[PDB]
């Protein structure tokens, strides 16, 4: 119901990630520390 | 098929066997547009009566098979377990399975156990008596008699008693259903006449034969199809609206803050007042002589207006301002022009009484209150009215009289004093932000969260989880008086309507 | 496991320093006066009110100088804090009663010295 | 016995409640949380005398609130087994005796009350009295009871008094 959809300071909202969010990107043989690095999210249409 | 009722019953009975508290169903504040001080029973009032007596209520058993009455969270937030026990419908009694479920539940949770159905008599009493006979080894006679004496009427369905005695005693010894309150088997078709003053010759009409007749005649005179008060209802004003007020040569009058009352003049001593709550009051010594025959008296006449309190220093004098007339001697004057009806008031009501007021045949110091008419003016002079005491302006179109809501009767009344009804649960913060920081939360109708907050004071803790009249001023809700028998707030829609008025006033 | 008749206290109540009823009354009334000032602070606990009025009813030393004198006269005596406080609070009048209400005083002091101390108590008791 | 001790308690302050004055918020928090409480090991926490030391604020990893270990002088009380204590009588019952020691309810059963002090409901206040009518223990009296022992419980150390030994009863 729309009644319990208010927001006051203190609530958490698990929102879908948008542009500018930080993610960890890695491949499998993490032989060194550059095989697992942080990127910024950009939302592009296709599924890759 | 056939009806139940809710308004006149007691909120609770006496505890049974020191364990069970029989109750009628609490209602949510979602219904506060339908009920008020006298007939509002609300979960906070229950938990609060218990807190004031330092009593915990353990488990509350709901037998109504519905969730439209109140919010179970209002009970569960106080540490009281809530159980909705579905019972057999179709008017039948709780089955042996229902009784076993009730017994299994209640043998778990000194603290009371609240049991309620829509009314708190038949299902509640049946289950309580079954528990007494099985769990507490009572005799069924003792259980039935004790519930009848604790809950004031008690069980009143004959088949209920017959089944109780069949299960736990001798069915041939089952008592007949008790004679019900003759006075309560009656709301099938306010007690104070004027607030703050005591008025002679005015006594409320509760006599069942004549009450319905007076209400019926008012209905038929107004052409009112629905049930309830048939008088015209002015509405809020706030928009680009004063030009609408000068569209159908509306007349203006100052609005004194008074009590709406239609007056039906049906005969010699038949003078009656009807308020917005359809309550009827008989007035004795008010005389309305026929204009043509000063000896004869008026019949089939309906008026409309307010009862106002005038102050002649040292004492308050009641006054009845007649600001419209609906019917006169069965002539539909209400269908005529508003000026025609104003002249009808002046010439056919005030003047015939005022002739005998100078003859000594009518003594104004004998009559219950002063009867006058409300002056009306054009809007050109309303502007001067903005340049006895008025809390605003009324704005009346010149068309024919219309019952019910009139979108075209505009109320323009200085506000700056807009209270709201508010359930005050004081909560001291403990948890995430554990601070002293104990703030009083105000609640409204059909709205689960608090509607606002109020600053806690020494005085305010007195009425906690109670109902507490709170004016709005200085960007804060300010307590003014406790609504000592209303249970919790006004509906959220009503509260939002009030706030819409305060922020966009007229 | 614990026993106040033989000073059998838990290890937590080893550094426990006792207080007199008049001391508690004075300090809690000072706290109440602090609560009277320094606004935007709510009322204290029900425990606070109950303890304050309870020790106000049973107060025996009406002066803080009396408190200091009793504390100085008893602190120089070879007593435990518990025995000292219990003697200064119950205030017996016969040495037999002193040994009966507190059975841990058996042989700590001579009964004539104990009666002298009890007479000093009755001398320093602020009467009403 | 009324005790003046030092106690250690940890306060959780969230960043919304820092304010310009941070330590006064902690002092109000401590006066709020522990005043009027009761613990099984330290008894009735009557009041906090003087907040002595404020520890270093350890920011919990992942959590937002800071944690303050606080040492404070405090006035407390603890009932003890065998301690003779003055009390106020609140109710005289045919089963026992409801008395009060500060905020503590003390229940003295009649079975541990000597045969001289019989119960009487026929008096306008139901009371404890002898056949000599000399020792009259009724409501709102000043009596003494030797604590048999106390039911140490969650936020409760309600005690059981004794009248069996000598010099016990009305003052
Ligand atoms: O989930 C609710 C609700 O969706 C449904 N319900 C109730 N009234 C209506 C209605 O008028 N129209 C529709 N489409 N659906 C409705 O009933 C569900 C709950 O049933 P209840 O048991 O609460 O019905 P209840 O016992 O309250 O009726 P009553 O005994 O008060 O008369």
């Amino acid at each position: 119901k729309p009644s319990d959809l208010h927001l006051q300071t203190g609530y958490k909202v698990e929102r879908h990630m948008c542009d500018g969010d930080i993610v960890i990107f890695n491949r499998q043989p993490t032989l060194h520390k550059m095989s697992m690095m942080g990127h910024r999210v950009r939302i592009l249409p296709w599924s890759t | 098929k056939i009806p139940p009722r809710w308004l006149n019953c007691p909120r609770r009975g006496q505890p049974v066997a020191g364990r069970f508290l029989p109750l009628k169903t609490m209602l949510g504040p979602r219904y506060d547009s339908q009920v008020a001080e006298e007939n509002r029973f609300h979960p906070s009032m229950l938990s609060n009566y218990l807190k004031s007596l330092k009593v915990k209520m353990g488990l509350l058993v709901d037998l109504t098979n519905t969730s439209r009455f109140y919010d179970r969270n209002d009970i569960e937030k106080e540490g009281i377990k809530y159980i909705k026990l579905q019972c057999k419908g179709h008017g039948e009694c709780p089955t042996t399975e229902n009784t076993e479920t009730f017994i299994r539940l209640c043998e778990r949770f000194p603290e009371l156990i609240g049991v309620h159905c829509t009314h708190g008599f038949n299902r509640t009493g049946f289950l309580i008596c079954a528990f007494l006979v099985e769990k507490m080894d009572w005799s069924i006679e003792a259980a039935v008699a004790t519930f009848a004496q604790a809950r004031p009427p008690g069980i009143y369905k004959g088949d209920y008693l017959k089944e109780l005695f069949r299960r736990y005693g001798d069915i041939e010894e089952a008592p007949p259903p008790p004679l019900l309150p003759d006075w309560c088997f009656e709301d099938d078709e306010g007690a104070i006449f004027l607030e703050g003053v005591t008025v002679k010759g005015v006594t409320q009409v509760t006599t069942q034969p004549k009450l319905g007749e007076v209400q019926q005649k008012c209905h038929q005179f107004c052409g009112w199809e629905g049930s309830g008060f048939p008088g015209a209802q002015p509405v809020s004003m706030d928009k680009q609206n004063i030009k609408l007020l000068d569209l159908k040569p509306y007349k203006v009058s100052w609005k004194a803050d008074g009590t709406r009352y239609m007056m039906l003049i049906d005969g010699t001593n038949e003078v009656f007042m009807i308020d917005r709550d359809n309550s009827v009051f008989h007035v004795s010594n008010l005389e309305f002589p026929f204009r043509k025959d000063l000896r004869m008296h008026l019949s089939n006449t309906l008026l409309d207006g307010e009862m106002i309190i005038d102050r002649v220093n040292g004492q308050a004098v009641p006054r009845y301002l007649i600001y419209d007339i609906i019917k006169f001697n069965s002539q539909p004057v209400g269908d005529c022009d508003f000026n025609v009806r104003l002249q009808c008031i002046e010439r056919e009501i005030i003047s015939p009484r005022h002739e005998k007021m100078k003859t000594g045949l009518i003594d104004k110091t004998q009559e219950p209150f002063s009867v006058r008419n409300k002056p009306f003016f054009d809007i050109c002079t309303s502007r001067k009215l903005l340049e006895h005491e008025m809390d605003g302006l009324i704005f009346q179109p010149t068309g024919k009289y219309k019952p019910g809501r009139c979108d075209d009767i505009l109320k323009w009344k200085p506000p700056s004093l807009n209270s709201v009804d508010f359930r005050l649960k004081i909560t001291r913060m403990g948890g995430e932000g554990l601070l002293p920081q104990n703030v009083g939360l105000l609640y409204v109708g059909g709205y689960e969260r608090p509607f606002a907050q109020i600053k806690v004071t020494k005085e305010l803790k007195q009425y906690d989880n109670k109902i507490i009249e709170c004016k709005f001023e200085n960007n804060s809700w300010v307590f003014m008086r406790q609504r000592t028998d209303k249970s919790f707030p006004n509906a959220y829609n009503t509260a939002m309507a009030v706030c819409n008025s305060i922020s966009n006033p007229v | 496991e614990e026993d106040a008749s033989q000073l059998i206290f838990p290890k937590e109540f080893e550094t426990a320093e006792t207080l007199l009823n008049s001391e508690v009354h004075m300090l809690l009334e000072h706290r109440k006066q602090q609560n009277e000032s320094a606004e935007d602070e709510q009322e204290l606990s029900e425990v606070f009110m109950k303890t304050l009025n309870y020790t106000a009813r049973f107060s025996r030393f009406k002066n803080r100088e009396t408190i200091a004198s009793v504390r100085s006269l008893l602190l120089q005596k070879k007593l435990h804090k518990f025995e000292l406080a219990c003697l200064a609070n119950l205030c017996p009048e016969t040495a037999e009663e002193s040994k009966a209400l507190i059975p841990s005083l058996e042989g700590r002091f001579e009964d004539e010295e104990l009666q002298q101390i009890l007479d000093d108590i009755q001398t320093k008791r602020s009467f009403q | 016995m009324f005790y003046h001790i030092s106690l250690e308690h940890e306060i959780l302050l969230h960043p919304r409640y820092f304010g310009p004055n941070l330590l006064n918020t902690v002092k109000q928090k401590l006066f709020t949380e522990v005043e009027g409480t009761c613990t099984g090991k330290y008894g009735f926490v009557i009041a906090v005398t003087t907040i002595d030391n404020i520890g270093a604020g350890v920011i919990q990893p992942g959590r937002g609130f800071v944690l303050y270990p606080v040492k404070y002088k405090a006035i407390v009380f603890r009932p003890f087994k065998g301690e003779v204590v003055d009390a106020v009588v609140t109710q005289v019952n045919k089963v026992g005796l409801f008395t009060e020691i500060g905020p503590m309810s003390c229940f003295i059963s009649r079975h541990s009350i000597p045969s001289e002090m019989e119960f009487d409901p026929n008096s306008n206040p139901p009371c404890y009295k002898t056949m000599d009518e000399d020792i009259v223990i009724q409501q709102d009296d000043e009596i003494r009871l030797k604590i048999v022992g106390t039911r140490v419980d969650k936020n409760d150390i309600f005690a059981i008094g004794s009248l069996m030994d000598d010099y016990l009863g009305l003052v």
